[PDB]
């Protein structure tokens, strides 16, 4: 697994690739890995999937409940903080979760990284995952807070695309969100191999 | 109960057309010594059930004394309803299961046998919570030795007539007593049927060693 | 396993359980433990079975060169002293133990003790896992000065004790009794093994 | 798991007079890809492929002293080495190692030098050799060949469904593994010619 | 991995499987066993299969040049203690639990020699995984001197027993019968599983498979 | 060192078509080098929609399908009605995650149909970790059956094949020559094959012999 | 820690490495040379553990001398590569397991040049570009995202650049100065350091 | 450590050695190993000799509340009860062993094995790191319908014997013969131990 | 990795520290701020194990308001330090061992300027200058050679950025950019980000 996200000019884009393998197999790949919380809320996830699942579900039904008693629409400072404090609570249990937590609140996008640990980072470019550091190299070289949503798109096809090329843990399709001013809008779900031979040719 | 200090050798249950009739030997084992040799390893729980182990003793008295005591606050109530063989089976998997749960675990190997309402029920129950039916079961080596015999009997032939299961389970114990380390020719036998429970015991084993001037 | 072995006047008397079992299922429950060295001198094997089996074939061939070299019947203590040295020599690689018993014109019936390497005549020694549970008996019940019938009932009566404790032993008991005239294997099966208290 | 840290399976398997051999070409450290064009068939003779897998090192390493064994047979006899005599030559070879085994599980694929008779084999990694008849495999994902090619092999195949089987057996058998696949090479060895070919893998 | 011995008046039969595992998967469907020692005597292998293998292989060829030396027909004593000075000087590493068998001279000897070197001469003996349900119906129908199509039956009952209780000995059975005249590799006696067809064609027309790169060679 | 776990073996499968979900599982339950029963079907009928597989620790498996059923009729008696597919999903997740510190060992299987008659299958993981698939193996000879299933399910590494939908026969057939293609090399599959096909007619049970040995 | 990187265009091959030999918290030295002379057309780029490689890699260039003052003539870079691969093999299951990573970058008259890889399990490997140390994380799919097989050299050594720079920007070691050397048909070319 | 206990006619007989070792040098050459739980209800303790004590004196206390509650002497099988609930519920915790023996209105003798907190009456009832030297003798020498000096003399012998074989065990023996009369406490010396086969 | 440092002169307190928060390769984040403003003029330095941090140190940031808001007025430096070291050594020994290591910068009206060190084990020690992390086994010493009670604080930057320089030449860790700011009787003054 490679999952990275950044933000620019437009809004905050996050892929994520789509296989989850146990140890030496391969499970599943063609995995959903970004659990979509609100409307305009959007986390990722990494390493261990059951707690990823558990714990983000859970974080969604705290947002439900926020978005129900005060009604105004919990921010991504209160998502990835209290996502901070279900995962800080069981420091060193032995959760693997490494994740993140795009959306758009009154103070613009947010991303938020929070990890197993308790580690919570904003930020504007992040990979996190078996693959991620190939992800930083391809984003990196190749990233400029003026790209359109076009430049953008290819941008992180490039990057989840060949940090499953060199990667073992990560392939099948690529996932890649758009998390604009009003929400969310799924960009693409786009294999990865033929990608790679697009890339090739 | 980590460890085992006074255990049992292999159980032999095996139905037949109108009742379950199991063995065990009376041996007590402390490790290699034979220590406890007239220790019987059955119990009748009711007109209708009654039970085996293997493994550690101790514990299987635990059982008993929990078990029986079950039978009789039931039989106290005197409303008619009496556990059935599965009822007793499914309960000891709970609790077997249970105290495995908490890394506590009962160290038997249960086999319980019943006959409710003409149909014979046979179960297994090990420490760790594998439970099932069966035509015929052997705890401990007896799954590795009297297990082929009665398995390959009971193919030839799935309906067998008591005293056939009687003599398939005295050969099956004669097999024991040749090869397991831990055995001792000293076995009960119980038959539940329609009557009731007969726990027949102590037996023994006529035994053969004509191969023993065969080396030469 | 259990073997024992006596020492009376004209000879000695090697009674041994007839079982090698692998942990908690036997796999053999007939096996001499007596493997002749020479014409008069059995040894009775225990522990590692087949590093007691190499030592009694490696004892044997020295006492057969030994044997023929001098012309005459190598005495017990010869082939103690041998089965000695290969006992110490590998006592970090050899579970064995054997008590090497026969008997020879200069010296008369004899056993020899060798665990872990050690050489020592006694008068009766008993050997293997079982012998732990036969203290008792055979303190209670040896006598010195036993007729040839009286060691071999008497290592009956022992090893037939052993048998019913202990797990490590069972089947049937093999005697031989050494003398000038020669061996005289007998076999002791499972219907003949003396009762003793069952419960 | 030494055998997995280079990861990569091959079979082999026999038609009617053809017997052909496959094999992954990803040669990548743990979970690292590092390369696509890792060779783990290495020919023995006109006829005969020995593919093995496993540690890379004794790939190469057990290909090459076997060659050399190979090359001073074929010198000093008359002969290219019968199919027969290079498994219990690569068998005795796994075998010297005992204690210290190469981390390879040979796959043997050829034929005959004179008859032609289709003939395969596998071993392990101390050298049992395992002659078959319908197929053999080896690497890090043998469980997922078994199920494909225990479900696609029949018996007689000629050679172009022989090569329609192993394609869809090394496809579908390595994209459910995450240690091997970037690709496979396949050869058809038939009595005339040998048909070298490479497949579509998936490239993630 | 289930083999099995049996002595009968004339001579001795040696059953096996044949069936070989990889850890958790059948590997083999048709492994031999019954291995050659010399003309007549047979040599059964279980345990690790390459050093059973190996060893009797070795084994094999000094009694074939010690049989050309004396002249003579090979004694299994001579084969058992080879093999067990062979195993015993390796400290059990060479985990091949042989069962061999002959007739010699002195008449059908079924020998039973494990991974330390400890061997033991008996009637009747079944060795490896399956070594439980062997020896259980071993146990339970030996009798001296049998006749040999009661021998043949019976071992049957065995390595069957071994085949259908166990798990990592499965295939068919194997049974060869040595006497005084000479060895019959009766191959496959019982072949207790049917499974061999199937409902199913798999088929996919040439074409189907997305082939990148190509080259032909002529020879 | 007691050991909590003991992999029981015997694997199930899961298929899912455009109007039914097969669950089918092997009935060996095997341990180390023995065959306790040549029966005991790992398929537990939860509903009159949806039939759970559970393989690995036999335990575990008996426990764990005790406890779906009794927060079924918990559910049913808390809210007048059996719960879906989708809510015996999520909460057999919630089950699996519980314990997420000493787990469930047993992989489980969910197939049936959701309110819009179509398959869904849930296959799981020992620690929680669902997802909605078409068709998926687990336990024992997952990775045996799981490719083959791709081949002639899933149609992938195919060209020139119409991708027509499940047909119920060829599914069946399906099952049982995949099982069959398990039970010749997987030690821990056989003795025995437990179809149970899943309609709105309700659940009709099949079963299927096996190689013995 | 150390990060050697080498790609192989047409005619050439550009290989870069870092210059600092680190002492568990402080850079010692860092001016060090990480790649090891072998002949007129071969370069050898060994990283690992301290002692393996300067005298391994120092046995390997006697080797290759003795070999041009035995025969006249220089080992293919084939032969070379193949045959460092026979010695780390060999020494593999030894009483002196070398722990070192390699790529022997080379040029040879006929072949043209080629870029073997070596992890330190003696796995020989081809490739058109490689990379060692945990930068290697970093760079690998920087150059699949600018890698071309007809790159030309000074398009090369902008790419290498572009690889480097990314190490200073992300990567979390100290790396401040390159070793840069092209082979070509001419021999070694030994190109001005990459600083930062 | 060598306890053990016999029943005949009229009640029992709890011998016991008086040695408790420390590892190879001894603590206590003459320790009482039979404490009473009653009058007539005497265990004779084993292993943890701190964790049998303690064991004796909360089953002490609850069969002397139990004992008064109903007014009449609290029958063996009772104790035995208690003191196999109190080994089976901490049986992780303590290393004890406690053959408890005694007399009661309702039974007569009786001797109860409680180790590992289990429980079964038995004719003799031996116990103790020493009591694996004597089952060959106790089983060659029992012969149920034993006179009380029969059974004092047969239980000083087998002690005896346990003694001279083993090393946790030495020092006098004490018996005391539980019956409808009373508890008659006996100590054996030893200069008065019953010599045996020494060598 | 993570290097703190505090100066303490006449009237202030010049902390500074690193802006990186790896993930065991690569730098995830360059403008991570290790300073927790406690009150008007307390900072507090926390650098360790992730987690521990920010829980940590928000906990005590949160406790230190709330005494703000309850009574008026703010703690005085060492009774915030001994609260600190109060909270952490009573979860020493207890369920959450908090695994960091401190220094709260700190300026009285009254008492003046004081540096308080604390390492992992609840140590606490006033002292006139501190470090933390293998940056400090490189600067403590220079902090020795060029530090002078009457130190200005124009050189207290002029010395930060000797021993800074230090880090950037010799550790070897990657750290570019330094957090720096100085608390006089004005309160906090974040001053410009030492970068290289
Ligand atoms: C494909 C299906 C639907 C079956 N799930 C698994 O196999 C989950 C898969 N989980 C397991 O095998 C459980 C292994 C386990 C055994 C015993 C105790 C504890 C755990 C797993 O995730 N293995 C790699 C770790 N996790 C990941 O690599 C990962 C990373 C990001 C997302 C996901 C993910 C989450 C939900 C759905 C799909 C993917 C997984």
């Amino acid at each position: 697994t490679t999952t990275l996200a950044f933000k620019f000019q437009h809004g905050v884009i996050a892929a994520v690739d789509s296989r989850a393998s146990a140890g030496s197999y391969i499970s599943a790949l063609r995995v959903n890995k970004v659990i979509e919380i609100n409307p305009y809320l959007l986390g990722t996830m990494s390493g261990c999937a059951a707690d990823c699942q558990y714990w983000e579900r859970l974080l969604a039904k705290e947002c439900r409940l926020y978005y129900l008693r005060n009604g105004e629409r919990i921010s991504v400072s209160a998502a990835s903080k209290l996502l901070s404090n279900m995962m800080c609570q069981y420091r060193g249990m032995g959760l693997s979760m490494g994740s993140m937590i795009c959306g758009w609140d009154k103070k613009g996008p947010g991303l938020y990284y929070v990890d197993e640990h308790g580690t919570r980072l904003s930020g504007n470019m992040f990979s996190t995952g078996s693959g991620n550091t190939y992800a930083y190299g391809v984003m990196d070289s190749g990233y400029r807070p003026n790209l359109s949503p076009e430049e953008a798109y290819d941008l992180g096809r490039r990057a989840i695309a060949y940090a499953t090329h060199r990667d073992s843990y990560s392939g099948g399709v690529v996932n890649m969100y758009h998390m604009k001013e009003d929400g969310w809008v799924k960009v693409e779900s786009t294999d990865v191999s033929d990608l790679l031979h697009q890339y090739r040719e | 109960t980590q460890n085992p200090m006074v255990t049992g050798t292999s159980v032999l249950g095996v139905k037949f057309e109108g009742g379950v009739v199991i063995a065990a030997d009376m041996l007590g084992s402390y490790g290699s010594l034979a220590r406890f040799r007239n220790i019987s390893r059955i119990m009748r729980v009711n007109n209708s059930t009654m039970l085996g182990a293997s493994g550690d003793y101790a514990d299987f008295q635990y059982l008993k004394q929990v078990l029986g005591q079950m039978v009789i606050d039931e039989e106290l109530l005197g409303d008619g309803h009496s556990y059935s063989p599965r009822a007793i089976h499914s309960w000891l998997t709970r609790a077997m299961y249970s105290r495995r749960s908490k890394m506590n675990p009962l160290w038997n190997t249960m086999v319980i046998g019943g006959y409710a309402d003409g149909e014979s029920f046979l179960g297994y129950v090990d420490m760790l919570g594998v439970a099932y039916e069966a035509p015929s079961l052997a705890t401990g080596y007896g799954a590795y030795l009297a297990q082929p015999l009665l398995r390959e009997v009971l193919e030839k032939q799935p309906v067998l007539s008591q005293t056939e299961a009687r003599d398939l389970v005295e050969r099956c114990m004669r097999v024991l007593y040749y090869r397991d380390a831990r055995s001792y020719n000293r076995f009960q036998i119980a038959t539940v049927t329609e009557k009731g429970v007969e726990i027949e015991g102590p037996l023994s084993t006529e035994t053969n060693w004509d191969i023993a001037h065969m080396i030469s | 396993t259990t073997i024992m072995a006596v020492e009376f006047d004209g000879g000695v008397v090697m009674g041994s359980d007839s079982r090698v079992s692998a942990g908690e299922a036997v796999v053999n429950r007939v096996f001499d433990k007596l493997s002749p060295l020479h014409e008069r001198i059995y040894c009775a094997l225990s522990g590692s079975a087949a590093d007691a089996q190499a030592v009694a074939d490696m004892a044997a061939y020295q006492l057969e060169l030994h044997g023929i070299e001098l012309e005459e019947p190598p005495l017990v203590l010869a082939a103690a002293n041998v089965v000695r040295n290969i006992s110490y020599k590998y006592r970090e690689d050899l579970s064995a133990h054997l008590m090497v018993a026969g008997w020879d014109q200069r010296e008369g019936g004899q056993v020899y003790g060798t665990l872990g390497g050690m050489l020592t005549r006694q008068p009766f020694a008993i050997g293997g896992s079982g012998s732990t549970f036969i203290y008792g008996y055979v303190d209670a019940a040896y006598k010195p000065g036993m007729s040839p019938e009286e060691c071999r009932r008497f290592t009956t009566d022992a090893i037939a004790l052993a048998m019913s404790r202990d797990g490590s032993s069972g089947g049937v008991i093999y005697l031989v009794t050494i003398t000038a005239a020669g061996v005289d294997h007998r076999v002791i099966l499972g219907n003949e093994l003396p009762k003793f208290y069952d419960e | 798991s030494i055998m997995s840290y280079n990861g990569g399976a091959v079979m082999a398997m026999k038609g009617k007079n053809c017997v052909a051999i496959a094999a992954d070409r990803r040669f990548g450290i743990q979970a690292q890809m590092v390369t696509t064009d890792f060779q783990k068939i290495f020919p023995m003779g006109d006829r005969l492929y020995i593919g093995l897998a496993g540690l890379a090192t004794d790939v190469q390493t057990v290909a090459q002293r076997l060659k050399f064994r190979l090359n001073l047979y074929e010198l000093k006899e008359g002969r290219q080495i019968k199919p027969y005599t290079l498994m219990s030559m690569v068998a005795n070879l796994l075998y010297e190692k005992r204690f210290g085994p190469y981390y390879t599980e040979p796959v043997i694929a050829g034929l005959d030098p004179k008859t032609f008779k289709p003939f395969i084999c596998s071993l392990d990694l101390i050298g049992c050799p395992m002659v078959t008849d319908d197929f053999v495999v080896s690497g890090t994902c043998a469980e997922q060949m078994y199920g494909m090619c225990e479900s696609l092999w029949e018996p007689n195949m000629d050679p172009d469904h022989l090569f329609e089987t192993i394609s869809q057996a090394m496809l579908n058998a390595v994209d459910r593994d995450a240690v091997s696949g970037m690709g496979v090479i396949v050869h058809i060895i038939e009595k005339d010619k040998i048909t070298t070919r490479t497949l579509k893998a998936r490239m993630d | 991995t289930t083999i099995a011995g049996l002595v009968f008046q004339d001579g001795v039969i040696l059953g096996a499987d044949t069936r070989a595992t990889n850890d958790s998967v059948v590997a083999d469907k048709s492994c031999e066993k019954i291995h050659f020692i010399a003309p007549k005597i047979y040599c059964c292998g279980a345990g690790v299969a390459a050093d059973a293998e190996m060893t009797t292989r070795m084994v094999a060829s000094k009694m074939e040049l010690h049989a050309l030396s004396t002249g003579r027909e090979p004694r299994v004593a001579t084969v058992t203690r080879i093999l067990r000075q062979t195993l015993f000087r390796y400290q059990g590493h060479v985990g091949a639990s042989l069962i061999v068998g002959g007739v010699d001279l002195t008449g059908p000897q079924l020998y039973g020699v494990h991974p330390h070197g400890s061997y033991s001469r008996l009637p009747f003996t079944a060795l490896g995984s399956g070594q439980d349900a062997a020896l259980a119906v071993l146990e339970d129908r030996f009798q001296p001197n049998m006749t040999l199509e009661a021998a043949q039956g019976l071992l049957v009952e065995a390595v069957t027993a071994g085949i259908l209780g166990d798990l990592g000995s499965g295939g068919n059975v194997d049974a060869c019968v040595i006497t005084k005249t000479g060895a019959k590799l009766l191959r496959t006696l019982s072949s207790p599983t049917e499974p061999v067809k199937r409902s199913g064609r798999y088929h996919f027309v040439p074409g189907t498979t997305a082939v990148l790169t190509q080259t032909v060679k002529p020879l | 060192r007691f050991s909590p776990y003991v992999f029981n073996g015997g694997t199930i499968l899961a298929i899912a078509g455009e109007d039914f979900a097969i669950v089918a599982s092997d009935t060996r339950l095997s341990e180390g080098f023995s065959i306790h029963t040549r029966d005991s079907p790992k398929c537990y009928k939860l509903t009159d929609k949806t039939v759970i597989g559970c393989s690995g620790f036999h335990g575990d498996c008996l426990t764990l399908t005790k406890i779906i059923e009794a927060r079924l009729k918990m559910y049913k008696h808390s809210n007048n009605k059996a719960m879906t597919t989708g809510a015996i999903a999520a909460m057999l997740s919630t089950i699996l995650y519980s314990r997420r510190f000493f787990p469930y060992y047993v992989y489980n299987i969910i197939g049936g149909l959701d309110e819009e008659g179509k398959g869904a299958v849930y296959s799981f993981d020992p620690v929680g970790s669902y997802q909605r698939d078409s068709f998926k193996a687990g336990g024992s000879a997952s990775a045996m059956l799981q490719p083959l299933l791709d081949n002639q399910v899933g149609f992938k590494n195919m060209q020139n094949v119409e991708h027509v939908p499940l047909s119920l026969d060829r599914a069946m057939r399906l099952v049982k020559d995949v099982f069959i293609s398990a039970a010749e090399r997987d030690v821990y599959t056989g003795d025995a094959l437990r179809i149970c096909i899943v309609t709105k007619e309700g659940i009709r049970e099949e079963t299927v012999s096996l190689r013995k040995d | 820690m150390e990060y050697l990187i080498g790609i192989q265009g047409p005619d050439y091959v550009l290989v870069a490495s870092d210059r600092v030999a680190a002492s568990n918290i402080v850079q010692m030295k860092d001016d060090h040379d990480k790649m090891f002379k072998m002949s007129e057309k071969i370069l050898l780029l060994c990283v690992g553990e301290a002692g393996d490689t300067v005298q391994f890699a120092e046995y390997i260039q006697k080797n290759v001398q003795l070999y041009k003052m035995r025969n006249g003539y220089e080992l293919s870079p084939t032969a070379a590569a193949n045959f460092t691969r026979r010695n780390l093999a060999d020494c593999l299951r030894s009483r002196t397991p070398y722990h070192v990573n390699l790529l022997l970058a080379g040029y040879d008259e006929h072949e043209g040049p080629a870029l073997y890889y070596m992890d330190y399990l003696a796995a020989l490997a081809k490739a058109p570009f490689a990379a060692h140390g945990y930068g290697a994380f970093l760079t690998l799919s920087i150059l699949d995202r600018y890698y071309t097989p007809t790159i030309s050299r000074e398009r090369a050594v902008e790419l290498l650049r572009k690889c480097l720079e990314e190490l200073q920007k992300r990567f979390i070691l100290n790396l401040p100065t390159f070793s840069v050397r092209i082979i070509d048909k001419n021999g070694i070319h030994d190109l001005d350091n990459i600083s930062f």
